[PDB]
């Protein structure tokens, strides 16, 4: 499994990021690392695909870069509308395909 | 035995001499036609050979599951009480059918294997 | 416009068996590659098989490898899923999504695109 | 579709077909030199695809790059928004160029089996 | 260095022409015969490497053991030391006695792989 | 009317070798596959190796994969077992049967048809 | 290995059976779980092989089926000479080819 | 007359990254098969690194296999070792060595023949 | 790893061996076990190459063999300028290709 933080927070209008690790052989080695945001009682939707790309018809507030074996999503502009539980998730190899880290939660102030 | 010698042996030991009569499909405008068509003849079949994936072989497997109605004989009275010549005008009624599944069968193989070439 | 809505029972003993279904619509069902992923209720998301968009390879987490089988049907445009054996530790939100896999004249995906309502099985 | 009848189609549409024109490239002295010359033709095409690696197949992956300039396109507008021919006009002018970078790989990958199969 | 340009070379400095060659092998009722026999001794060549189990290889390794009676000499004053003209010269005597414990090789290890895809 | 009779040693010390022999009568011998079976004094059946009709392809348990070797001659109608370094735990009886195998033209197998007398071999 | 009892037992003209036990990957995977009869001092002879077949020679009162990942011998009209050591065996694979189980000892009363 | 002399940088922290080199002379140096061999300074000799004679095939231990990349430049006489992450455990004097393969053609090797100087990498 | 005694000693003029053991999946498998001799403070260099083979250059006091799964080095003849570490090494296989034992001090008295 990934590592992501348990909980993120801040107040709107301010920017906050959610890291997620692994290791050299899965995150490190290929570049899909995508994210996906799931509001409690709502089946997850896509927000960022590939290491840096976006879905169309998801705003601009969401990013994202990887380096290292780390990634992370960067949520700026914070919104009070944004309570969700963030995953993220890599193409690991052709015996093991994805892999999922732990959910963060998002608290916005 | 040499080149026909197996034709009266049973499908299981003529199995084994497939090189002694291979060997032999290639060794005045009329004669030269003659060994244009002949010619013609064994690349057709070479194609045929590769279009279901048998390429340098002269025995080989495929993916195709016999159907029982095109012989519901067991394989102990096929191999080993029969000969290729009972054999083929047994199943002379099916042989266009059962290559154009072998045909059908490599284009999924084929395909396949390159979706499996895409994974990272 | 994307409409993926899953099927099928709920509650089972252990050892007995389900088949889940997803319907799909909104798109052509045959141009895109279909898994499944499972969320424990108290848990992040898990994958857990993978289709291609023709039904001819399938990819299973070694933890369901032996007992879960996934199809799919172009036609009728349907999924199924049949599960075998039902263990505790198999309780959990079925997803039903689009994405995961592309077919080398594609261009690649190696991510989930739409995902469908889910169901919960239990066991 | 029958023979020809996907050349109106998409590349990767008419990648499906490719089993029902092979068969048909094998399917008085100025007709016999026409046969004798389908048939060197047949056989150069069958050596070309040899010496790149890709015997008994329809569809063989290679481990030459595409280079861009040969063509900036996306996969999705080639095998989903043109036909072979239109393809085939784009680049005419760089196939001698990909045929010889194909012979030269697989002489490096030739050359590396064998020394695998040197290591005890 | 072209067609035969290394001809004059060693074993081991030929080897890696391969495809120069072997390109060259296929590119007036007299000259059309000479055609049709030419096509003929091409098919004839391609023939034995495949009932060897090399199709579309230019070296490919073989379970037959050297004898060392065909040619007791070390790798090091034959790949290093001699041209393939002297090496066909050397052993012209041997020729029809390895081509033959090959096709036995190869007829072993079909066999063998039939048997090994027979086991559930 | 099929004969297998074991032949060879008995006891070695440990670190030595033995060559174990079956002869067969009764039937065609290079129709058949042949395969070695052990017995400790105090346990059940363990099988130990197989060899098909043409003596081409042998098969080995993990434990003896890199120690025994087996053949055929089947103009002999002979088997052998040639076992090396021989462990404290290779003390049982070994036998001699027909079946285990077939090849691919002939109806399956996948059990042992004939049994042999035994020989204890004990280290 | 594969697990049977190790003791079985009835009285004359009684029927009894004898399990087999083992895993998806072997007993359940593949319909070819054959049983042998070894009588004390004597070599094991075959006495069912397939998962329903018996050879020829051997009396009708040997029987026998598999379900789910077990399987199963039963042998009807038990007579008293009946006095042997039982043995289910199975094949399990490419690699691993036969897989034995323990003896369950047949006592006729 | 064989002379080989390693180059490359000397302490380094943990995670960070080194380039080795190797010049040789005295020899023809694409018709030998090149190796790196490893001394940590209280340690016996522990084998690195294979490269063959055309630089197409690369082998390393398991324990820098993917850490470490080995190349070489046959025009200019050079090898190189691009080490990646820089373990504590990786402390050592590093040798450059010709032998260790051969290509089929040429006689068999399997050991090293020259040595090099020999550069003390640390972390 | 190979083992190796940590320690061989003899006086001039005298013969001493060092051994080098294994297992039969590497040493006793393939006929490819050498022979370095390590000068303190110098890298080492080829003493014997193959099982029996010396390299030119190299003085004939030096000789070798191997039985079953070990090996040795006999050095006849013993000089007091023989002061250094020997290792032995052996090719494996197409997976581990070399290992290496511990170094052998030899003391010369
Ligand atoms: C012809 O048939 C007899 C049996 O009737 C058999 O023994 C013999 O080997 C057969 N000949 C050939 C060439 O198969
Ligand atoms: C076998 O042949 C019959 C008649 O052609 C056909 O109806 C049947 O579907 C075939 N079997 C299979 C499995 O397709
Ligand atoms: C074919 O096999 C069956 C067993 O399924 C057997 O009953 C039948 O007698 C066999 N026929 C022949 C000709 O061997
Ligand atoms: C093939 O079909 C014809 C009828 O069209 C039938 O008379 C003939 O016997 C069939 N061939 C075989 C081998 O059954
Ligand atoms: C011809 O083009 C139309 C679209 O304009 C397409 O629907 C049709 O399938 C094409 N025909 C073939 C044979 O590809
Ligand atoms: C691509 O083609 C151009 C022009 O022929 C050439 O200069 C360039 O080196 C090629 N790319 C590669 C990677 O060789
Ligand atoms: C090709 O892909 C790029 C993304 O790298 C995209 O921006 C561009 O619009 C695509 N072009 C076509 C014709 O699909
Ligand atoms: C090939 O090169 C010529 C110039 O020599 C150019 O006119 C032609 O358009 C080129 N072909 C393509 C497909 O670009
Ligand atoms: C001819 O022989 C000389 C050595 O005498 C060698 O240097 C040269 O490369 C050879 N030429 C060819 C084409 O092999
Ligand atoms: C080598 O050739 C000789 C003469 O033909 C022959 O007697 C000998 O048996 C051959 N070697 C082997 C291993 O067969
Ligand atoms: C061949 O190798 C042997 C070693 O077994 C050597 O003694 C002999 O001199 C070599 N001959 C040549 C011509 O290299
Ligand atoms: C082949 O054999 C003949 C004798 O029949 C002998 O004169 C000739 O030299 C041999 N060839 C070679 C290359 O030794």
């Amino acid at each position: 499994a990934l590592t992501q933080p348990p909980s993120v927070s801040g107040s709107p209008g301010q920017s906050v990021t959610i890291s997620c690790t692994g290791t050299s052989s899965d995150i490190g080695s290929y570049n899909y690392v995508s994210w996906y945001q799931q509001h409690p009682g709502k089946a997850p939707k896509l927000m960022i695909y590939d290491v840096t790309q976006r879905p169309s018809g998801v705003s601009d507030r969401f990013s994202g870069s990887k380096s290292g074996n780390t990634a992370s999503l960067t949520i700026s502009g914070l919104q009070a509308d944004d309570e969700a539980d963030y995953y993220c998730s890599a193409y690991a190899g052709r015996q093991t395909f994805y892999i999922f880290g732990g959910g963060t939660r998002l608290t916005v102030l | 035995l040499g080149f026909l010698g197996a034709a009266g042996s049973t499908m299981g030991a003529a199995s084994m001499t497939l090189t002694v009569q291979a060997r032999n499909l290639l060794s005045g405008i009329k004669q030269l036609q003659a060994r244009v068509l002949a010619v013609e003849h064994y690349l057709r079949d070479q194609q045929l050979l590769g279009i279901w994936g048998c390429s340098g072989k002269l025995i080989c497997c495929t993916n195709v599951p016999w159907n029982s109605s095109w012989s519901n004989r067991n394989l102990s009275e096929i191999w080993d009480n029969m000969t290729w010549l009972q054999w083929d005008k047994e199943i002379s009624n099916y042989t266009q059918i059962i290559y154009g599944l072998l045909e059908e069968s490599q284009n999924q193989q084929e395909k396949n294997e390159q979706d499996l070439l895409a994974l990272d | 416009e994307v409409q993926l809505v899953e099927t099928g029972g709920g509650l089972v003993q252990p050892g007995g068996s389900l088949k889940l279904s997803c319907r799909a619509s909104g798109y052509t069902f045959s141009s895109f590659a279909m898994s499944w992923v499972r969320q424990a209720p108290g848990k992040g998301l898990e994958w857990v098989s993978l289709i291609n968009d023709r039904g001819g390879l399938t990819f299973y987490v070694d933890s369901v490898k032996g007992r879960f089988t996934i199809s799919r049907d172009n036609s009728k445009n349907t999924l199924s899923l049949q599960m075998h054996s039902l263990r505790d530790g198999d309780t959990a939100v079925y997803y039903c999504a689009t994405g995961g896999m592309s077919s080398a004249l594609q261009s690649s995906k190696y991510y989930f695109d739409f995902w469908g309502q889910g169901a919960l099985v239990t066991v």
